[PDB]
């Protein structure tokens, strides 16, 4: 039995009392670049490239928005141990 | 205030050790005065050091050539827990539950790994173990209220203890790992939130639900290592949790079943396989272009139709669904 | 500048031979403080509830050894070259040569030390073998005559 | 570029001499029982070990049905050099690099084959969830780069490369490769060469402090749950693959 007992139990103290706290902030709500999404987001042939181009990290969208007719033509998208990585480091590194 | 450098050396302690001891207690950036002097008398930072003394005094015995004692020494180790490190940085269980959003993420990406040199396979099954935990739970009492399929994986939205959690699960193929990327950062957020997430689970199964923990079917996992295996035994409120009743759905092969009958199970349907073979049923889900057998007593769905019946909460009509077609355009529920 | 009968050491067996040697002399280990104990605990276990033969280990102290050597127990033995008075070892060569007892330097102090539980050794010897390591035990010892006491007959000579 | 020992460079061909003098005696009893000409042989027949777990070793007759194995290399043992008739095999397996596992339907053709590689190779039937998780947590597939290099053998990432690949045999997506390997059907041999070989990881996976001292319980756990048979009656060893 490791790990197997409540330490709550009846726990109504919050810890942000000193207002030195700072709560980390729950990432963005996703915004409207799903698998399957209205193709005006789909990007144009010129901005493809000019996306490549700008330095990683003063970029709007970690990635290009893409269309997929089927559901079994989504890829496994390669870059996601990249973007959790990036969010552990913000967590710790950056100053809040 | 005070310099990394100040910190550092005021702790007598290493940067790297310094920065898991950071990571663990929660504590961010010049760093707060206050924050560094309360680090210093801590259990964690002692056992550390005994960690120290016990790979010295482990490879003495290994480098001697004496192999029985050094095999005692294993015996003989304790190891650091992350128990009251919690108490003191989420003293409430809803407070815990507002980090939980984070907490899923990495747990959920590190299910989907190949083990390498970095990564043992003992913490990836023990991360996976954890995930078909709060997939079984979540799916148990009935907590869904927004899925979202996107390029990078799935999200999910659940109200577990009425404060809307967020997480997301990436698409069940190998995943290419950078060098980029330090497997040792990661790790210890891991080993962080694994802890976290082994209380959570405690305190939602024996308040609200069912033993903890679970048994698991071996036959069961031969099968599918999912969640239709992975039994779980006890001794809505919501549209999303009464959709779906007195339906029985046949998920075909075509589909990604775990990301799928996590959903059906979660609302109130039921699941049978095409991947289990290798009736009841009212609904196929089945992403071909060309469908070959086509009877008249089940109702044929591309995927689509599921992941917008759960963010409407109306039972959207499968017209727009059918297989061979495009399907609309897929809002998100944000 | 040496006297002969000191730096009759740092003139050691070479790299094959001592390798060889430990093979042989790794096989003859003392027991450890924790293994013996727990021996015997699993004796007590049993002997409270409901044989043995005598044990080959290598020899390892120095007074024990000048009783070895001297008593024709003794069939090899190591002798480490650094030692912090090495007046404490420098009549043990000598000695063997005239109980005819094989006898080879090694290199590290530390080396004998690993070979027998402790820090250091400054000599041990293996005195009983088993059976099967009895022929590996008395071709070693010629492989030693050849190698250090008949390619270094002028040890005995020259500063 | 470094010297090589004398010691080293005699327990080669004794280790050699060995395996040459096994393989050949394997080869002679396998030859005479194809040809129906047992009149003066160890045995006539087939037995399979099957070790589980505290070790019970279970002794089982091979049927002349068509199995699914799942083939795991080891390097064992240590001195050997590979033989001609160890790199034919290993070559049509592909299965050159250490750590790296194949599908193969097995036989009565199968069979006499996996006599001479056993020292080499850990075998066993794995299930529906080792061979499920497996293509989807490891895969390559040898396909053109962007516009010139050919030789880049990336990862299972999509469906739409399998379409491209395979398509007309039936087959459009991974889990649909799933199903042919898992079942033996018609595109199996289509699929096998798809996926070439796996690329599973090494055990405990280091050398230091803990890495050491794993590696010495899992050295000494390795000759207990495999054996060298070296006769010509060898009954091959199958292992749990759900387990390892």
């Amino acid at each position: 039995e490791n790990y197997q007992y409540d330490l709550w139990g009846d726990s109504t103290e919050t810890n942000d009392h000193v207002m030195h706290l700072r709560a980390p902030k729950l990432p963005p709500p996703t915004n409207e670049e799903s698998y399957n999404p209205p193709e005006e987001y789909l990007l144009s042939p010129e901005e493809k490239e000019a996306w490549e181009n700008t330095e990683y990290s003063e970029r709007e969208r970690n990635f290009i928005p893409q269309k997929y007719s089927a559901l079994r033509k989504v890829p496994g998208y390669g870059e996601s141990i990249r973007e959790r990585f990036e969010r552990s480091l913000d967590l710790y590194l950056a100053p809040r | 205030f005070i310099t990394r450098s100040q910190a550092v050396r005021k702790l007598q302690v290493s940067l790297a050790d310094f920065r898991r001891l950071c990571i663990f207690k929660g504590i961010y950036p010049f760093y707060y005065a206050k924050d560094i002097q309360y680090l210093m008398h801590e259990p964690v930072l002692a056992k550390f050091r005994e960690h120290k003394t016990f790979a010295r005094k482990l490879t003495r015995a290994l480098g001697r050539g004496e192999v029985s004692s050094a095999k005692r020494l294993e015996e003989n180790r304790d190891s650091y827990t992350l128990d009251h490190i919690i108490k003191e940085r989420y003293p409430s269980f809803p407070d815990a539950i507002r980090d939980i959003d984070d907490a899923l993420n990495m747990l959920f990406l590190f299910s989907n790994l190949p083990s390498t040199n970095q990564v043992s396979s003992k913490i990836i099954n023990d991360a996976q173990k954890i995930c078909n935990q709060w997939l079984a739970y979540v799916a148990k009492e009935r907590l869904v209220r927004k899925v979202f399929v996107s390029i990078k994986g799935v999200y999910y939205q659940a109200n577990i203890k009425g404060e809307e959690v967020r997480w997301l699960v990436p698409f069940k193929f190998p995943e290419n790992i950078p060098s980029d990327v330090d497997f040792r950062i990661m790790l210890t957020f891991l080993e962080f939130y694994s802890t976290l997430l082994h209380f959570v689970l405690y305190k939602l199964y024996t308040d609200s639900g069912l033993i903890y923990p679970p048994k698991l079917d071996l036959k069961k996992d031969k099968i599918i290592s999912g969640l239709s295996s992975y039994i779980l035994e006890s001794r809505y409120d919501s549209p999303v949790a009464s959709l779906f009743s007195a339906f029985v759905f046949y998920v075909s092969r075509e589909v990604p079943i775990d990301i799928l009958e996590f959903l059906i199970l979660s609302c109130g349907g039921n699941v049978i396989s095409e991947a289990a073979m290798d009736s009841k049923v009212t609904h196929q889900i089945v992403d071909r272009p060309v469908l070959k057998n086509k009877v008249a007593g089940r109702t044929y769905i591309q995927p689509q139709w599921i992941f917008d019946c759960i963010n409407k909460g109306e039972l959207v009509p499968a017209n727009k669904y059918l297989p061979g077609e495009a399907l609309p355009p897929h809002l998100s529920p944000w | 500048k040496v006297p002969p009968t000191i730096a009759q050491f740092q003139y050691t067996l070479d790299r094959n031979t001592a390798a060889e040697t430990f093979k042989l002399f790794n096989k003859y280990r003392p027991e450890t403080a924790a293994e013996k104990k727990e021996r015997l605990t699993k004796e007590a276990a049993a002997v409270a509830e409901g044989a043995s033969p005598k044990p080959y280990a290598v020899k390892y102290g120095l007074n024990h050894v000048v009783a070895l050597i001297e008593n024709k127990k003794a069939k090899l033995v190591l002798i480490a070259n650094d030692v912090d008075p090495i007046e404490l070892v420098v009549f043990l060569p000598a000695l063997c040569k005239k109980m005819g007892v094989p006898y080879a330097i090694v290199k590290g102090k530390a080396r004998l030390g690993t070979l027998v539980n402790q820090k250091t050794s400054a000599v041990a010897a293996l005195t009983e073998v088993r059976a099967e390591d009895e022929a590996a035990l008395a071709k070693l010892v010629s492989t030693i005559d050849a190698n250090f006491a008949d390619k270094y007959d002028e040890v005995k000579k020259h500063w | 570029n470094k010297f090589v020992r004398a010691e080293s460079i005699v327990a080669k061909t004794l280790a050699t001499s060995r395996e040459k003098e096994r393989i050949k005696r394997v080869s002679i009893l396998e030859d005479k029982k194809a040809k129906n000409e047992t009149q003066h042989i160890a045995s006539g027949k087939d037995f399979i070990l099957k070790i589980t777990e505290g070790l019970i070793r279970e002794k089982t007759t091979y049927d002349g049905k068509p199995a699914l194995l799942f083939i795991v290399r080891v390097r064992g043992p240590l001195a050997v050099n590979i033989p001609n008739k160890a790199f034919k095999i290993l070559s049509l397996l592909r299965l050159v690099e250490t750590n790296t596992g194949v599908f193969v339907k097995l036989t009565k053709n199968v069979y006499p084959l996996l006599k001479v590689i056993a020292p080499y190779v850990v075998i066993g039937k794995p299930s529906l969830s080792s061979i499920r998780s497996l293509i989807q947590k490891r895969g390559r597939i040898i396909y053109k780069g962007e516009n010139e290099a050919e030789p880049h053998e990336i990862v299972l990432n999509d469906n739409n490369i399998v379409e491209e690949q395979l398509g007309d045999h039936g087959i459009i997506c991974v889990e649909d490769i799933i199903h042919e390997i898992a079942t033996m059907g018609e595109s199996f041999s289509v699929c096998n060469f798809f996926l070439q070989p796996f690329k599973l990881n090494r055990e405990v996976s280091g050398f230091g402090s803990l890495n050491r001292l794993r590696k010495i319980k899992q050295r000494e756990a390795e000759s207990r749950t495999r054996q060298f048979s070296n006769a010509a009656t060898a009954p091959v060893i199958e292992v749990d693959i759900d387990s390892l």
